[PDB]
């Protein structure tokens, strides 16, 4: 594993790779499953049911996970996915690339909102 | 314009079920027309949403720790839109297992890849959804006869793995149908052929068995009932409609906390059948759910 993980860390850098793919004009990953919902939800990032607010779109989590879509191991402990079996809320302005949004952004462990897109704990 | 346009779809009226028609070629006046879907919504998300909106009007049993299995959950997209809608609809904690011949990424608790005939489980289920369709069904070279393939597996799965009180929604089309499956519909408290309003231009329907009784309550001839279904579709044009997709306020399946009991076949009396028929009882053990996919070992 030592020499296998050492190599994966160097080359398998999906987050950076996808960011470079978009920079090179790569077409964003499609077929993210957008759900029908009231759009009157809590607005938290990852939820057990669609929670999109008036400024968000809710998607099936697994379809917005780069690791699930590319069939590559997850970096999280024990290859645990944070999106599979859940619903991810994406700002309507970024709904054209849910995979890119989930990669470039992180969730606030206190309010459950996206940092920079709903989290107001710094007030 | 039509009042049924604000409904999630249309169920086969009772008088059409009581006819004795001969099988005719299906000829829909709007055949192939596409529905106008809300922006960025996939056809299968709209289709499953309307199916679930219709299932919300039936006497479905909804126990704690409900067990749902979804066949034909994959797609050419490599994702599972239908599974995403079922998980949104079903109460939180519902065990959802899905399956498909082809690999796909899913929101289900467990996913089994391979022919449905390779899927095994000693456990009983509360709800079976099938969206399976054999691509070769498009090759219409002979008389439209009853199809086997995955339908033989679905009939056996219902007879051996569906809990009494459980329900099913099995996708059929003009050419993708099975006589034994229609006959099995007579083993439920109620049944219908449901057409989603977003796919009104297709011969597709979901055959719904509501509350499994484990014995025939009515005798149904499958060959006659499919002919009756096509006669209904041929003489009742349905207007494409996505109207029901815009109001999701009451979408989630009501958590009824339906009682789950273990009863011997000799203890299934008329009082028990009455409870099953109202969605107030599920008969099965509540053991851990174990599933397996047969793997063929070759050189
Ligand atoms: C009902 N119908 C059938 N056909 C003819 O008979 C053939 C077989 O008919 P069918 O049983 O496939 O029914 P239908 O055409 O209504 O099915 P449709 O294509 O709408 O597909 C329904 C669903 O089946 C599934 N499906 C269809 N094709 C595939 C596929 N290749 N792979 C996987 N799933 C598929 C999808 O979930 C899809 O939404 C058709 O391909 C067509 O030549 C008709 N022709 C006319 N002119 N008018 C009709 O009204 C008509
Ligand atoms: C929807 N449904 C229909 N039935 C049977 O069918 C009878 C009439 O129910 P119906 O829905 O067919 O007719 P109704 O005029 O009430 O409504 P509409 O057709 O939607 O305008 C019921 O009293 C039951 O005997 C049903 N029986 C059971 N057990 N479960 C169901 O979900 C169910
Ligand atoms: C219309 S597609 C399903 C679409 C899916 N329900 C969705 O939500 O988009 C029909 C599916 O049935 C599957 N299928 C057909 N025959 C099968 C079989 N014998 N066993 C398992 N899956 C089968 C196909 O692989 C295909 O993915
Ligand atoms: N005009 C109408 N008729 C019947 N059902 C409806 N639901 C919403 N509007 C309706
Ligand atoms: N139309 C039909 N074709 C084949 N077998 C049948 N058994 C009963 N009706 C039938
Ligand atoms: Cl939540
Ligand atoms: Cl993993
Ligand atoms: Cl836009
Ligand atoms: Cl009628
Ligand atoms: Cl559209
Ligand atoms: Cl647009
Ligand atoms: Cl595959
Ligand atoms: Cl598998
Ligand atoms: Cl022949
Ligand atoms: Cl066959
Ligand atoms: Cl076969
Ligand atoms: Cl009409
Ligand atoms: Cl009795
Ligand atoms: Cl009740
Ligand atoms: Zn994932
Ligand atoms: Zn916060």
């Amino acid at each position: 594993n030592s020499t296998v993980l050492s190599f994966c860390a160097f080359a398998v850098d999906a987050a950076k790779a996808y960011k470079d793919y978009l920079a090179s004009g790569g077409q964003p990953i499609t077929n993210c499953v957008k759900m029908l919902c009231t759009h009157t939800g809590t607005g938290q990032a990852i939820t057990v049911t669609p929670e999109a607010n008036m400024d968000q779109e809710s998607f099936g989590g697994a379809s917005c996970c780069l690791y699930c879509r590319c069939h590559i191991d997850h970096p999280n402990p024990k290859g645990f996915c944070d999106l599979k079996g859940k619903y991810v809320q994406i700002p309507t302005t970024c709904a054209n690339d849910p995979v890119g949004f989930t990669l470039k952004n992180t969730v606030c462990t206190v309010c459950g909102m996206w940092k920079g897109y709903g989290c107001s704990c710094d007030q | 314009a039509s009042s049924q346009a604000w409904q999630p779809g249309v169920a086969m009226p009772n008088l059409y079920k009581m006819q004795r028609m001969l099988l005719e070629k299906c000829d829909l006046q709007n055949y192939g027309d596409s529905a106008t879907l809300p922006k960025g919504i996939m056809m299968n998300v709209a289709k499953y949403t309307q199916l679930c909106q219709y299932l919300n009007t039936l006497t479905l049993a909804v126990p704690y720790n409900m067990r749902v299995i979804h066949f034909g959950a994959g797609s050419d997209k490599g994702v599972a839109p239908g599974t995403a809608v079922l998980r949104q609809w079903l109460p939180t904690g519902t065990l959802l297992v899905d399956s498909d011949l082809n690999d796909f990424v899913s929101d289900a608790d467990s996913t089994l890849i391979g022919d449905c005939a390779t899927v095994h489980t000693a456990n009983k289920w509360d709800l079976i959804i099938s969206d399976m369709y054999d691509p070769k069904t498009k090759n219409v070279t002979k008389e439209n006869d009853s199809k086997e393939g995955f339908f033989t597996y679905i009939c056996g799965f219902i007879q051996q793995k569906l809990a009494l009180g459980g329900s099913v929604a099995i996708k059929i089309t003009e050419h993708s149908w099975n006589a034994d499956l229609y006959k099995l519909m007579g083993h439920f408290a109620w049944w219908t052929a449901f057409v989603t309003n977003v796919n009104a231009s297709s011969s597709e329907a979901f055959l719904i068995g509501c509350n499994y009784l484990g014995k025939p309550r009515e005798q149904i001839d499958g060959y006659v009932m499919h002919a009756n279904y096509i006669f209904w579709r041929n003489t009742n044009p349905i207007q494409l409609s996505s109207y029901s997709l815009f109001d999701m306020s009451k979408f989630p399946l009501k958590l009824r906390g339906t009682a789950v009991m273990s009863l011997k076949e000799g203890q299934i009396n008329d009082m028990i059948l009455s409870l099953l028929s109202k969605g107030r009882l599920i008969i099965r053990e509540n053991n851990r759910v174990v599933i397996s996919s047969d793997v063929l070992v070759n050189n």
